[PDB]
Formats: C-alpha cells, structure tokens, sequence
C-alpha cells in the first residue's frame, strides 16, 4: 500500500501472509473460518505455499505467528485469468487455524448486499509502499 | 496501464 | 466473524 | 521499490463501476468493484488481501485485491474482485468440503 500507514499491531486478524518456501511473502488473504483462506486466483496458490497468521512485522522472530499447511486450493471455475475476471480462490487449510486475539475470521457478505458508491472502506497488506 | 496486484 | 479483539485504528 | 516489514493499512472509497470506467474500460467487469484513486493504492504484494467494510460493528470482506495501475498510482482506482459476485460461490464450495 502507497501512502497508508503502519496497523495497530494484531487489529486486522484476519490478514494472512502467503508465503513460498523460501519464505517470500507474495500475496495476502483473508480468513473467512478456522479452516479456510480467501486470496485471489491469479496468486497462484498452491499445496507447496503456506498460510502464515497471526504476523505483524514479518522482520520479527519474537512474534507467535501460525504457519499453515495448505491441503488444497480451489480455484473458481469462473476464472478468466485473461481478463483478471472472478479472482479468486479458496484454500482449505490442512490443520485447523486456532483462532485467539490476533487470529479470527473476516465477515461475507451476502450476495444481494449493497456496498454505495462513496462508502469509506479499509484495505491491508504487506505489498509494496513505493513503486 | 493494468498488471496483477 | 468481522470484529477484531485488537481495536484497529484508522 | 520498498517493501515494508509491517503491516500497512489505508482508507478508500468505493467508486461505482460505472465511473470506473472512465479509468479503466471495458476492462472493468461486474465482478470487480473499483477503490481508491484518492490518495493511496493497493501494490503489488497487497494482491489477495482484504477489502472491508465496516457497517453494524463488524467488517466484511467486500473486496479481494486483484489489479490496478502498473505503477500503483494514488490518483487511479484499484481494482479488487467483488465479493458479493463471488460468495455464493464461497459458501459453497465450504459446505461441499
């Protein structure tokens, strides 16, 4: 994110981090229960990357974090990764998350909400402050 | 210009 | 769901 | 570049894709809703986080980060895939699994 500012530690505790092998964070999700990860298709998940929760400050090794084994990803059919139409994908978590203080699930909506026009909302993530 | 996010 | 224990501020 | 260790955050707006549009084309489907040009942008790394909402106490997933401007451009909407075109979908594929 390009001119936000640093979270309060712990305050968006649905926010993961995905993370390759190596450790390299690449994209973010969300979880929406104790078992499952919303992201978006076109990054790429699969059974080798790991779901990491509970972060802050991924340069700290004092934080209790979860790293998560992914099972399975589940991709949506209606994918077009041509048009970047209909991003997104589930991840079904081999172990259960444990949810505490800084691990717990975002809200859905239902499909005929209403979201205006105007409306102030947040975004989070590790991605890039400066391009 | 569009790219991945 | 959608209610962190951590009070995020903005 | 800079990639930050912590956690960032932002406030944005909810554009209409009607409006969106105007940045962006007939690129811009009705299963994406359009945020930001307003100061800040989602970047590359942010792809696959949250978008939310906050309404009756609670946030909701409303987006999912998907594309935007190249240069992650503060006065050019993002582009998040919209939720609500996708949790039928979601509560599914759950219930199934």
């Amino acid at each position: 994110i390009v001119n936000g500012e640093e979270a309060v530690p712990g305050s968006w505790p649905w926010q993961v981090s995905l993370q390759d092998k190596t450790g390299f964070h690449f994209c973010g999700g969300s979880l929406i229960n104790e078992n499952w990860v919303v992201t978006a298709a076109h990054c790429g998940v699969t059974t080798s990357d790991v779901v990491v929760a509970g972060e802050f400050d991924q340069g700290s090794s004092s934080e209790k974090i979860q790293k998560l084994k992914i099972a399975k990803v589940f991709k949506n059919s209606k994918y077009n990764s041509l048009t970047i139409n209909n991003d997104i994908t589930l991840l079904k978590l081999s172990t259960a998350a444990s949810f505490s203080q800084t691990v717990s699930a975002v809200c859905l909506p239902s499909a005929s909400d209403d979201f205006a026009a105007g409306t102030t909302c947040v975004t989070t993530g590790w991605g890039l402050t400066r391009y | 210009g569009s790219w991945p996010w | 769901c959608g209610v962190p224990a951590i009070q995020p501020v903005l | 570049a800079n990639t930050p260790d912590r956690l960032q955050q932002a406030s944005l707006p909810l554009l209409s894709n009607t409006n969106c549009k105007k940045y962006w084309g007939t690129k811009i489907k009705d299963a994406m809703i359009c945020a930001g040009a307003s100061g800040v942008s989602s970047c590359m790394g942010d792809s696959g986080g949250p978008l939310v909402c906050k309404k009756n106490g609670a946030w909701t997933l409303v987006g999912i980060v998907s594309w935007g401007s190249s240069t992650c451009s503060t006065s050019t909407p993002g582009v998040y895939a919209r939720v609500t075109a996708l949790v039928n979908w979601v509560q599914q594929t759950l219930a199934a699994n």
